[PDB]
């Protein structure tokens, strides 16, 4: 079970880069390769990739040309130039997932005994990263059906040492926007985790409207787990946590406004010297 | 007839009533606060 | 079927609802929540039951449109309260 996995910013830009090769190469919709790194204890680091040749038609979608012979060529040439990477997943440029999925990450569990898929969105977003990570897990239907080989969600992150930080932040800096202003970034932090929050509803929504119109089964169990979110929704008006909230506040503006004694207090001082200094001065080209 | 100056309830007993007698303002706070930090935040 | 806001619940109530003498509504709910069908806990004094939680249940479509006006209502609380915050701080945002 790995928990948490860390893809790196050269491994992003890669599949971008290679994604607008297969653009522009043809009209593909979706691209797959192989993604490297090192397993450094129950948390993946997924460092490096490369891609390979895939294709599948529109229509059956149990047809594709994974080419695992290539993939064995070149994995063990990555193995030569370097040492320390044995492949731990694979990466595909799908906007969402695909039922062939399942079938690629058995081939690529193959290599890898735990193998892990991510999906690289190179159409852009504004609501949270650009990747997901998910695993081929395998649970019991606990009524019905038996189990079914499903994907299932990881931690997913991003990260980079120093040298990965460099360079992006260079070419960032290049063509970028306003770095941390931390009360700025901060609140623009808040703005956009609402408005993650309110696109993410906007998708619940939408799903149980098809669901009510009856375009897609009942699934009892995302109804269970929707009634858990509501279920799990506080009381604000408790007469107790309002009591607390207000006097936890009042603490929260007291030091507040201590803080702006400070600030103006220091401010007055910086007057005070600059208005005599300034005098003097003037006094000077008097006399 | 006096009850005519509104009577109060008279209670019960004639008793004529008596004297009568949260929500937590978030979004007055938020504007309060986020002109804090305007006021912090401008060059001036 | 009480709502979350006054999901408080009474022996009396209970009694009204599966026949069992007020005595032994207490051990019914000790069993319910034992097994954990439920989470919550009791009060004696007031003899009143409060409920944090109950097992996931299944739902009707009715229901189900229920729980969409629900998140209707919530996302247009979110959507305002965004837009609130974004005019107050358009100056100061980038």
């Amino acid at each position: 079970a790995v928990q948490k996995v860390v893809v790196h910013p050269l491994v992003l830009l890669s599949v971008v880069d290679h994604f607008n090769r297969i653009g522009k190469v043809g009209n593909q919709k979706r691209v797959v390769g192989v993604l490297l790194g090192s397993w450094q204890k129950k948390v993946l680091d997924v460092s490096n990739s490369f891609a390979v040749p895939f294709d599948e038609d529109d229509k059956d979608d149990s047809v594709w040309f994974l080419d695992h012979d290539y993939l064995e060529n070149m994995y063990g040439m990555f193995k030569k130039v370097n040492a320390r990477e044995r492949i731990v997943g694979w990466y595909h440029t799908g906007p969402k997932l695909h039922k062939n999925d399942i079938a690629i990450n058995e081939l690529m569990k193959r290599y890898c005994p735990n193998s892990v898929l991510v999906i690289i969105d190179v159409k852009p977003k504004d609501l949270g990263l650009p990747t997901e990570a998910y695993i081929s897990v395998e649970e019991v239907h606990d009524d019905g059906t038996p189990t079914s080989k499903t994907f299932e969600h990881v931690t997913s992150e991003i990260g980079a040492e120093e040298a990965e930080e460099v360079g992006v932040e260079h070419l960032l800096r290049d063509i970028k926007d306003t770095t941390v202003g931390t009360l700025s970034q901060r609140i623009t932090n808040q703005v956009h985790g609402l408005k993650g929050l309110n696109s993410k509803l906007l998708d619940i929504r939408s799903y149980l409207e098809k669901v009510a119109t009856g375009k897609l089964p009942i699934n009892h169990q995302i109804i269970y787990q929707l009634q858990d979110v509501f279920n799990l929704l506080p009381d604000v008006s408790l007469q107790e946590f309002v009591k607390a909230f207000y006097l936890k506040t009042n603490d929260q503006m007291v030091v507040v406004y201590l803080a702006s004694l400070i600030r103006s207090v220091v401010a007055l001082h910086n007057l005070i010297n600059n208005k005599i200094a300034n005098r003097d001065a003037e006094k000077k080209e008097g006399q | 007839d006096y009850a005519k100056k509104r009577g109060w309830v008279l209670g019960p007993n004639n008793y004529y009533s008596f004297a009568s007698q949260t929500t937590i303002p978030s979004t007055e706070l938020a504007k309060q606060v986020i002109e804090y930090a305007r006021q912090l935040e401008m060059i001036v | 079927t009480r709502p979350a806001n006054h999901r408080q619940l009474t022996f009396e109530e209970i009694a009204k609802s599966a026949k069992i003498t007020v005595n032994e509504v207490e051990l019914l709910v000790m069993k319910a929540l034992s097994v954990g069908l439920v989470k919550g806990s009791i009060d004696e004094v007031d003899k009143r039951v409060h409920m944090t939680w109950v097992q996931p249940r299944v739902l009707d479509l009715q229901q189900i449109k229920g729980m969409k006006d629900r998140l209707e209502f919530w996302c247009t609380d979110v959507k305002s309260m965004e837009m609130l915050v974004e005019h107050q701080a358009h100056d100061i945002l980038t």
